[PDB]
């Protein structure tokens, strides 16, 4: 797609010379047929002076030489100065357009851990760890002794407390003030049958 | 398992484009024969052709190529989705985020926009930006506004970390911060307004992709402005954020809305001008706001109505438009000619 502009540009320059020719009009397609002939004689040059100045072991090919090869190629040079009339005083020059940039970026981790590591090479770039290379996760060591059996034992007396609660509102319940259900509901005494059989068990 | 019939011009065709030079009375076989041969050679120096590009290694086939062709029990502890090396990466992508220096805002911002196959320090990562967006609106703090919200560009040009599924935790992030109440200091809302107008940018950049589907984006955002912008007696920075996210929806939008909300907003705005008392940190808020949202609402009516009788169309929009309106239209115009 991208070469697509010069050839364009050859259209402008046909564009150009027609203009300096005076047509008001003309075939669209045979324009660009026409375009494809001046190129493909441009190239001509190109192939007749290339294989004509290997005839030389040096290659430069001179004036002289693409004058000979002109006058092979069928034209009065004489002409050429006076076509200069025409050429460069009559037609305006056109400029070319080329658009080329080169953007910035910044992806800065840090880590490279091996410059030239065994397979030694110091023409490359080693990407990062952030990328390539992976490691692995426990994530949970939690190893704090005295608040580790705080935990356990505060855990211990809110399930003491918990059954204490349930059992509270549960069973037979006489208080110490008048009706707390809510702060202290102490069970109520059971007493049953044989305690000793009881309270003398482990 | 193929057949390779003969590609062979209609020959009736043939004798058209023949007797076009007006040949003579042709018999069929022929230019049968004739497109036989034709077809050989063609199919020939196509299988050449193949054989260049074959060598030239592209599956694509150019005027070029043919051109040369013519020279012829307690389980095991877990382990997160991160790894220790891409969550310190993160880690620097989050300090980053916090960053001073705008070298490293811009480098972090390259770091989002150009990761691909990331895609893992996904989700919780914008999950946690969204809880810190809502901690902050609490903590009301523009800096980090405008970190998060570039940081959510930056998310949005990262173009294969596919955003649908993880979508609906980050939208109302944009949105809150769309709203209202973005108040540091009192004389400094000013940048606030640009943050609303960048985030409504996002909001512009999002609604492209997503409403296809069901339609949360364009019909719920669009009747949430609605509605936001009939609900009275809120602050102008709601008003600014509604009229703003709309005015991003694109221009037929606009000219669905802003067709009654012409002379209803210009109602507004000579409500709010010549209008109460002192309070000039509304009067001041509101008034930049309905200019700003003036002559940004200006390009659709400019499009819309050809720019004659000025002072008819201030009558056609409650006359405080005119002649800013007409300004406007005048720099339209300019605009046009820049053509």
């Amino acid at each position: 797609n991208y070469h697509l502009a010069r050839r364009r540009t050859l259209q402008v320059v046909v564009s150009s010379l027609l203009t300096e020719a005076g047509f008001e009009s003309a075939e669209k397609a045979s324009v660009e047929t026409l375009t494809e002939m001046l190129q493909s004689y441009i190239s001509e040059i190109g192939r007749s002076a290339k294989s004509y100045c290997e005839h030389t072991a040096r290659t430069q090919p001179t004036l002289s030489d693409i004058v000979v090869t002109l006058v092979e190629m069928g034209f009065n040079v004489d002409t050429l100065p006076a076509y200069a009339k025409r050429s460069q005083r009559m037609v305006i020059t056109x400029x070319x357009x080329x658009x080329x940039x080169x953007x910035x970026x910044x992806x800065x981790x840090x880590x490279x851990x091996x410059x030239x590591x065994x397979x030694x090479x110091x023409x490359x770039x080693x990407x990062x760890x952030x990328x390539x290379x992976x490691x692995x996760x426990x994530x949970x060591x939690x190893x704090x002794y005295q608040v580790l059996r705080e935990k356990a034992a505060s855990q211990r007396r809110d399930v003491e407390r918990a059954l204490t609660r349930f059992m509270a509102k549960t069973g037979e319940t006489q208080s110490l003030f008048k009706d707390d259900v809510s702060t202290f509901p102490l069970i109520a005494a059971r007493p049953f049958t044989i305690p000793y059989l009881t309270a003398l068990l482990p | 398992k193929l057949k390779l019939s003969n590609t062979v011009l209609p020959s009736e065709s043939m004798k058209v484009v023949a007797e076009s030079m007006g040949i003579a009375q042709i018999q069929e076989e022929t230019c049968q024969l004739l497109t036989d041969e034709v077809s050989y050679r063609i199919k020939e120096i196509a299988q050449d052709a193949l054989k260049f590009m074959h060598m030239g290694k592209r599956q694509k086939l150019t005027t070029s190529d043919i051109d040369y062709a013519l020279k012829l029990x307690x389980x095991x502890x877990x382990x997160x989705x991160x790894s220790v090396e891409q969550q310190l990466y993160y880690k620097e992508i989050t300090e980053a985020c916090v960053g001073s220096c705008e070298a490293k805002r811009a480098e972090a911002l390259q770091s989002i926009a150009t990761d691909p196959g990331l895609y893992q320090m996904l989700p919780r990562f914008s999950t946690f930006i969204s809880e810190g967006v809502r901690v902050n609106v609490v903590q009301n703090n523009l800096a980090l506004l405008i970190y998060l919200m570039r940081m959510v560009k930056a998310l949005m040009d990262n173009p294969t970390l596919y955003l649908e599924k993880y979508v609906h935790e980050l939208i109302p992030a944009v949105m809150t911060c769309i709203v209202s109440r973005q108040l540091c200091l009192r004389p400094d809302v000013d940048n606030h307004w640009a943050l609303r107008d960048f985030a409504a940018r996002l909001v512009a950049q999002i609604c492209k992709h997503f409403s296809t589907t069901t339609n949360n984006i364009q019909s719920r955002i669009t009747k949430t402005f609605t509605k936001s912008w009939v609900d009275e007696k809120t602050p102008w920075t709601t008003r600014y954020g509604s009229i703003a996210g709309l005015a991003e929806l694109g221009h037929d939008v606009i000219k669905t809305l802003i067709l009654p909300r012409l002379q209803q907003e210009g109602e507004r705005i000579r409500s709010v001008l010549d209008g109460p008392v002192l309070s000039n940190i509304d009067r001041i808020g509101a008034d930049h706001v309905q200019s700003l949202l003036l002559k940004h609402c200006a390009p659709v009516l400019a499009k819309l109505r050809p720019p004659p009788d000025n002072q008819d169309a201030y009558r056609a929009e409650f006359g405080s438009l005119g002649p800013l309106l007409c300004s406007q239209v005048v720099k339209a115009r300019a605009q046009a000619a820049l053509q």
